[PDB]
C-alpha cells in the first residue's frame, strides 16, 4: 500500500503565535523532522515531500522522492523562516495536482495539510478542486492547528481524509503518529 | 565504564549431535557446551559491569541460563549443566526464532529493570549449528528489523553449513558472518569474537 | 411518537409538558433551549394530538414571524408527515397551510413584479372587485383574471388536495391545477387542520384579519419564538399619522369632491336604492373579498352595530363631515403640534366640542367611508389609502381611548427642523390585542428560545397553568460558553453609561476586542450592535481611525444597512464567504430585523457577541406613557420593564448560535451591565449549567484565553453523547 505524500506547511503569521515552542513552525518543523525519519522507519515504499504555504502561494520545496538527507536538509533550511503573508490552499493543491496526476492510480495518494488554521485566502474557488480531486481519487488529510476552519472540514469529509486540531504537542505527536500507519 | 551485555544462541538439534556423534574429530555436545561457557567466563572475566545471558533453544521451549570469579563463573558452570541436561532429558526454525525472541525481549527487560546512567550497548551473539528453513520468513525478518531499531550488533556463526536467514541477519544487522571447518578451531576463533568482534571490532581484524 | 433517533433528550421533558398543556384545557408558557429541535417535538406531538381525540374537536394554528421561517416549518413537518407516515402503514389525509397574503400573490405578469405589496394587491383587487365586479362583463375592462373563475367552478365543486404545501407549491399549483393562493385559502380554510402562517397577520387590528371562523368550542394556537408579543400588539394597534399625508388626503378629498360632482344620477341612483334596501334589512352588500380588501375591525369586540348611519342622509353632506374632520384635524394638528402632549380622552371629547356629531359617526366612520367608495367603486386603492387610515383612527379614537393613549409628537425623532410633523395613537394594553387571542381559543401555546423572566407574563396579564423553566442536560459536554466581558485592566466603560456615543475609548476597547476576536474566531462572527446610529457612530469611528485596517487584514465586514435590498446582498456574502475561506464578519443592529429568521448555524457565524446593551434608549416619552401605565400595575417598573424587555431581545439576538446538541455555540456579552441582568435574563438552567463560574470581569485577553480552550476542546473531539 504504497503512498505519495506532500506534506503541505503552512507559513502565515500564525508561525509567529506561541501556545507551542517559540514559534509554532518550531514545533511543526521538528514533529515533521519526526515525521520524515518515521515515515521511512516505516514506509521505504513511499514517497514524500515538502510543500512550503507562504505569501498567498505554494512553493514546491523537496521533490517526490525516497532520499532523506534531502528532506531533513530542506527542514534545517526552513528552520529560519520570516513567514511572509497569509497562506492559500488553493495553491498547495494546485501544486499536489500538477505533480501527481503524472503517478499511477492503482496507489493511494493522500496529501498531508498542515495548515495554521489561518484564513484561506485564494484566488479561485477551492470548492471547484474538492470538486475535481473527488474523482481524482487523490485523498487528503488535514491538520489545522488552534482551531477548525469550516473549509478544511468539507475538504477532509468530501475527499475522504482526516481532519484535527491539537492542543498538546504530545497530542500533535499523538496525530503524525496516527498518519503514520498506511491508510486503505 | 560500558556497562555491556553479551547474549548468545546455541543450538539443540538432536539430529545434528547423531551427525556429530559418528564423526572422526568428535567434538561432543558438552564440548560445545563448555565453548559457551568458556565464552560467557570470559567475557565476565573481561570486568564485573559486564553481564550476559546465554539460551540453549529447545524444540519444544526456549529456556534461557545466566549467571570470586571463579564461583560466579562455577554458579553459571552448575547453571548450564543443570538447563543443558534438561534439554537433554525433555528432547527446526521455531526453536530459534522464538529463542531471539524470547532474546530480544530479555534485552528489553534487563535494559528497563537496572540502568542507572541509563548507559548500555547490548552486544548480541549467535550460534547456529545447522540450517535455518524460510517456513517463517516474516518473523525472522521482524527479529532483524526490531533488532536494529533496537541498536543491537547481532554476530553470527554456522557450523556444519550455510543458511540464507543468518547471512541476511548479519547483513542488515552489522554483526560479522563467520564459518570455520574445524571445531575447535571454531571454539577459539568464537574466543577471538568474544573479544575483540565484542569490545574492539574498531582496529582489530 | 417520532424519535427518528435517540433524542437530546428532550421529548423526555416536552412529552410531558404537552401531556400536562393537554391534560388541563389551559394556556401555558414553555421555554425552548435553543438547541432543541422545538419544531419538531411541537409539532409531533400536536400531531399525536390531532390523530387522537380525547376531544373530538381538535385545530392547530401554527404561526411564525418571518416569511422564510414559514418555509422552514413546512419543510419540517413534510419530514415528519414522511417517516411515520411510513410507520404506521396507511395514510390518512392532512394539510397544512401556509397563508401568505401580500407579496405571494399574482401570476400573471403585468401585476406581479411591482415591488411592494399591498399597493400592488390593490391593483389586483380593483381588478377583480371593483373593475370586474361594477364592468362585470367586458372584453377590455374586466381584464383575464380567468383563475379566480376556475375559483368560481371548483368552489362550485368539491376537490380533495394532497397535504401540507409550500409557498411556491402553492405558484406551481397555479400553474398547473392549484390557482390562487386567496381563494384557494378559502376553499381551504373550509377544511384543514394545521394553518400555519404569519404572526402579524393573526394579531392585527388595523384590519383585523379573521383567519377562521370564531367557533369558540376548541380550537388550538401555538404562538412560535413568541418574544415580541408587546411589542407586536402595540405596533399593529398604533396609529401614526403625517402632515404630509394629510395634504395628501385633502387632495384626495378634492379628488373626492371632483368624482361626486361628474357623478349625477347613476352610481348614485344606485346607492339611492340599495341605500333603501339597506334601511329596509341590514344586509351585506359584499359577502366577496370587498370586505377583506377593507378595514375590517378597527374594534374587534365591539359592535357591528344597529344605528349605521347616523348624522349622514346623503354622500356629499357625510363628505362634508369629513370635510370639516380633517379643516378641523389639521386645525387640531396645528394648534397641539405647537407643543406635544399625551392625552386619551381629551382630544377626542374636545373635537366632540368642536365637531357637530360624538361619537355615533366616529364609530361608523370607518365603514361609511369604505361603502361610500364601493358604492362609487372608482377610485384606486393606492390614491385612497391615506384617507382609509383616518378613518381606521377616529373609528379607534372613538370607541377605545381609555387604556390607549394619544401622543402627538411633531418634532425631532435623531432629525433636523420640524419639517416632519406626525402623532401616534397607541396601546399601552397589551391585553387589548391579545385577549382576543385568549377569549376566542381553547389554548394557545407561548413558545420561546428566551423567556426567561416568567414574572413579565402578567404584562399580557392573563391566567397560565403550565409554567416551567426547561432543564435539558447537555452530555456534549458543554454547548456553550457564554463569557461576559467587562476589562479589568482597560478599565472597563464597555456600558455606554456616559451616553450612546459621547466617547469613544469605549470603542476603541471594542475595537481591540474584536481585532483579538476575529483572530481567533473562524467562520464570521454576528455583531449586535446598540442602535442604528450608534453602529454608524461605530463604523466611523472604526474605518476612520486606527482599527479597521487590522480587521480587515484578517476579514470582510458586512455592515448592514437600512433597506431590505442591503439584508439582502449582505446576507447573501455571509453565507456565500463563510463556505468559502473567509472570515468576513456581520455586523448588525439588535432591533433590525436580521435577528428574526436567518438562522446562523454551525456551519458559518458560531461566535455571537453582544456589544452593549439591548435596551431600548431610556429617556423617550412613549415609553414613560408605557411604565406609568404599568406603575398603575405593580410600581417597581420603572426600571425593571427596562431590564426586561433589554433581556429579552439579549436572547432573542444571542440564541440563534445552535441548532442542535451536537454544535459549537460561544455566546459572549461585551458588556458591564450583566451581572444581575444576566442573572435574570439569561435562561436559568442556563445560567446554572453553563454560566459565569468567575467569568464576570473578563478582559479581553483572559476572554481570549478562554475562548482558546473553548473552540480547541469543541474542536479535538466527537463520538459518544446522551443516547437517550
Ligand atoms: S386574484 Fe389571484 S390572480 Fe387575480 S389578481 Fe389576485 S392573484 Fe392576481
Amino acid at each position: 500500500m504504497m503512498r505519495h505524500l506532500y506534506v503541505v506547511v503552512d507559513g502565515s503569521r500564525t508561525m509567529e503565535d506561541q501556545d507551542l515552542k517559540p514559534n509554532r513552525l518550531t514545533c511543526t518543523l521538528k514533529l515533521l523532522e519526526y515525521f520524515v525519519e518515521e515515515y521511512f522507519d516505516q514506509n521505504p515504499i513511499s514517497q514524500i515531500g515538502i510543500i512550503v504555504t507562504k505569501s498567498k502561494r505554494a512553493e514546491k520545496l523537496t521533490e517526490l522522492s525516497g532520499n532523506p538527507r534531502k528532506h531533513i536538509t530542506s527542514l534545517k533550511k526552513a528552520v529560519d523562516m520570516t513567514c511572509h503573508g497569509e497562506p492559500s490552499l488553493y495553491n498547495s493543491l494546485s501544486i499536489a495536482m500538477q505533480t501527481l496526476k503524472h503517478m499511477p492510480g492503482h496507489t493511494s495518494r493522500e496529501v498531508l495539510i498542515i495548515f495554521s488554521s489561518l484564513t484561506t485566502c485564494d484566488p479561485s474557488n477551492i470548492y471547484d478542486l474538492i470538486k475535481t480531486l473527488k474523482a481524482a481519487k487523490i485523498r487528503v488529510s488535514v491538520i489545522g492547528l488552534s482551531a477548525e476552519v469550516r473549509v478544511c472540514t468539507v475538504l477532509a469529509r468530501e475527499t475522504g481524509g482526516t481532519y484535527h486540531v491539537i492542543l498538546d504537542e504530545s497530542h500533535y505527536k499523538e496525530l503524525l503518529t496516527h498518519h503514520v500507519s498506511p491508510p486503505p | 565504564d560500558e556497562l555491556n551485555l553479551l547474549v548468545i544462541v546455541v543450538d539443540a538439534n538432536p539430529i545434528w549431535w547423531g551427525k556429530q556423534a559418528l564423526k572422526e574429530s568428535q567434538f561432543t555436545l558438552s564440548k560445545c557446551i563448555d565453548a559457551v561457557m568458556v565464552l560467557g567466563n570470559s567475557h565476565l572475566f573481561m570486568n564485573r559491569s559486564n553481564k550476559l545471558a546465554v539460551i540453549a533453544s529447545h524444540i519444544q521451549e526456549s529456556r534461557f541460563l545466566y549467571p570470586g570469579k571463579y564461583e560466579l563463573l562455577t554458579s553459571a558452570n552448575e547453571v548450564i549443566v543443570e538447563e543443558i541436561k534438561d534439554l537433554m532429558t525433555k528432547s527446526t526454525e521455531t526453536l530459534l526464532a522464538g529463542s531471539l525472541a524470547k532474546a530480544l525481549c530479555y534485552i528489553h527487560r534487563m535494559n528497563k529493570e537496572v540502568k542507572d546512567n541509563q548507559e548500555m550497548k547490548s552486544r548480541i551473539l549467535v550460534i547456529k549449528a545447522a540450517e535455518d528453513s524460510a517456513l517463517q520468513y516474516m518473523n525472522f525478518m521482524n527479529v532483524i528489523f526490531a533488532a536494529q531499531k533496537q541498536n543491537i550488533l547481532i554476530d553470527a556463526c554456522v557450523l556444519d553449513s550455510d543458511s540464507g536467514l543468518l547471512q541476511q541477519a548479519c547483513d542488515i544487522t552489522g554483526g560479522l558472518y563467520l564459518k570455520v571447518p574445524q571445531m575447535p578451531s571454531l571454539l577459539q576463533y568464537l574466543l577471538w569474537v568474544f573479544l575483540p568482534d565484542q569490545d574492539q571490532r574498531s582496529q582489530l581484524i | 411518537y417520532f424519535p427518528y433517533d435517540y433524542i437530546y433528550p428532550e421529548q423526555f421533558s416536552y412529552m410531558r409538558e404537552l401531556k400536562r398543556t393537554l391534560d388541563a384545557k389551559g394556556h401555558g408558557v414553555l421555554e425552548m433551549p435553543s438547541g432543541t429541535g422545538k419544531t419538531v417535538s411541537l409539532l409531533a406531538l400536536i400531531m399525536a394530538y390531532q390523530r387522537a381525540y380525547p376531544l373530538e374537536v381538535t385545530k392547530l394554528i401554527y404561526c411564525s414571524r418571518t416569511v422564510p421561517e414559514i418555509e422552514k416549518v413546512i419543510e419540517e413537518l413534510r419530514k415528519l408527515l414522511n417517516f411515520y407516515e411510513k410507520q404506521e402503514g396507511e395514510k390518512l389525509p392532512f394539510l397544512g397551510l401556509a397563508l401568505s397574503s401580500r407579496k405571494n400573490l399574482c401570476i400573471h405578469p403585468e401585476v406581479t413584479p411591482l415591488r411592494f405589496g399591498k399597493d400592488v394587491d390593490g391593483k389586483c383587487h380593483s381588478l377583480t372587485a371593483s373593475y370586474v365586479r361594477a364592468q362585470y362583463q367586458h372584453d377590455t375592462s374586466l381584464p383575464h383574471c380567468r383563475f379566480y373563475e376556475e375559483f368560481d367552478a371548483h368552489g362550485r365543486e368539491v376537490p380533495l388536495p394532497a397535504g401540507i404545501y409550500n409557498l411556491d407549491d402553492l405558484k406551481a399549483l397555479g400553474r398547473r391545477q392549484g390557482w390562487c393562493p386567496y381563494f384557494l385559502a378559502r376553499y381551504s380554510i373550509l377544511h384543514a387542520n394545521v394553518v400555519v402562517y404569519s404572526y402579524h397577520y393573526l394579531l392585527d387590528p388595523k384590519i383585523a384579519d379573521l383567519v377562521s371562523k370564531e367557533l369558540a368550542r376548541k380550537a388550538v394556537v401555538v404562538f412560535d419564538e413568541a418574544h415580541n408579543i408587546d411589542n407586536v400588539c402595540i405596533d399593529s394597534m398604533s396609529v401614526n399619522l403625517t402632515r404630509r399625508t394629510l395634504d395628501r388626503c385633502q387632495g384626495n378629498l378634492e379628488t373626492l369632491q371632483k368624482t361626486v360632482l361628474r357623478i349625477k344620477e347613476t352610481d348614485e341612483q344606485r346607492l339611492r336604492d340599495e341605500y333603501r334596501r339597506l334601511v329596509e334589512g341590514l344586509r351585506e352588500a359584499s359577502a366577496a373579498r370587498e370586505t377583506d380588501a377593507h378595514l375590517a375591525n378597527p374594534v374587534l369586540p365591539d359592535e357591528v352595530l344597529q344605528e349605521a348611519v347616523p348624522g349622514s342622509i346623503r354622500t356629499a353632506e357625510h363628505f362634508l363631515g369629513f370635510l370639516r374632520r380633517l379643516l378641523e384635524y389639521v386645525k387640531w394638528r396645528l394648534r397641539v403640534q405647537h407643543v406635544v402632549q399625551e392625552s386619551p380622552p381629551a382630544f377626542l371629547s374636545g373635537l366632540a366640542q368642536r365637531v357637530c356629531i360624538q361619537r355615533k359617526p366616529l364609530r361608523f366612520c370607518a365603514e361609511r367611508l369604505r361603502s361610500l367608495l364601493h358604492t362609487l367603486e372608482i377610485t384606486d386603492l393606492a390614491d385612497f389609502s391615506p384617507l382609509t387610515l383616518l378613518a381606521n383612527f377616529a373609528t379607534l379614537v372613538s370607541t377605545y381611548a381609555k387604556g390607549f393613549t394619544i401622543i402627538i409628537e411633531p418634532f425631532d425623532d435623531r432629525t433636523p427642523t420640524i419639517a416632519n410633523p406626525i402623532l401616534h395613537f397607541s396601546c399601552m394594553d397589551a391585553s387589548l390585542a391579545i385577549k382576543p387571542v385568549f377569549e376566542r381559543f381553547q389554548s394557545v401555546i407561548i413558545t420561546s428560545g428566551t423567556l426567561s423572566p416568567l414574572d413579565i407574563y402578567p404584562k399580557i396579564l392573563d391566567f397560565h397553568p403550565v409554567t416551567m423553566a426547561t432543564f435539558t442536560m447537555t452530555l456534549a459536554r458543554v454547548c456553550l460558553c457564554p463569557m461576559i466581558i467587562g476589562r479589568g485592566n482597560d478599565q472597563v466603560a464597555i456600558s455606554s453609561k456616559f451616553e450612546t456615543r459621547e466617547d469613544i475609548a469605549v470603542i476603541r476597547n471594542y475595537g481591540n476586542l474584536l481585532l483579538e476576536m476575529s483572530a481567533v474566531v473562524p467562520d464570521g462572527i454576528v455583531a449586535f450592535f446598540t442602535s442604528y446610529q450608534y453602529m454608524e457612530s461605530t463604523v466611523a469611528s472604526w474605518y476612520e481611525q486606527g482599527i479597521l485596517e487590522n480587521i480587515q487584514r484578517n476579514k470582510l465586514l458586512f455592515i448592514e444597512t437600512q433597506d431590505g435590498a442591503e439584508t439582502s446582498v449582505a446576507l447573501e456574502k455571509y453565507q456565500e464567504a463563510c463556505e468559502n475561506g473567509r472570515g468576513a464578519i456581520l455586523l448588525s443592529v439588535a432591533r433590525g430585523k436580521v435577528s428574526e429568521g436567518i438562522d446562523f448555524v454551525h456551519h458559518y457565524g458560531r461566535a455571537v457577541i453582544m456589544f452593549g446593551v439591548p435596551y431600548v434608549y431610556t429617556q423617550s416619552r412613549i415609553l414613560k406613557a408605557r411604565l406609568e401605565y404599568l406603575r398603575d400595575q405593580f410600581q417597581i417598573r420603572e426600571n425593571d420593564f427596562l431590564t426586561f424587555d433589554a433581556m429579552r431581545h439579549a436572547a432573542q439576538c444571542v440564541g440563534r448560535a445552535i441548532r442542535g446538541k451536537t454544535d459549537y455555540g460561544l455566546m459572549v456579552f461585551a458588556d458591564k451591565r450583566f451581572a444581575r441582568g444576566d442573572k435574570r435574563g439569561k435562561l436559568p438552567r442556563w445560567i446554572q449549567e453553563h454560566l459565569t463560574d468567575a467569568n464576570l470581569n473578563l478582559t479581553v485577553d483572559e476572554g481570549v484565553q478562554v475562548a482558546k480552550y473553548f473552540l480547541r476542546q469543541m474542536a479535538q473531539p466527537f463520538h459518544r453523547e446522551d443516547q437517550l
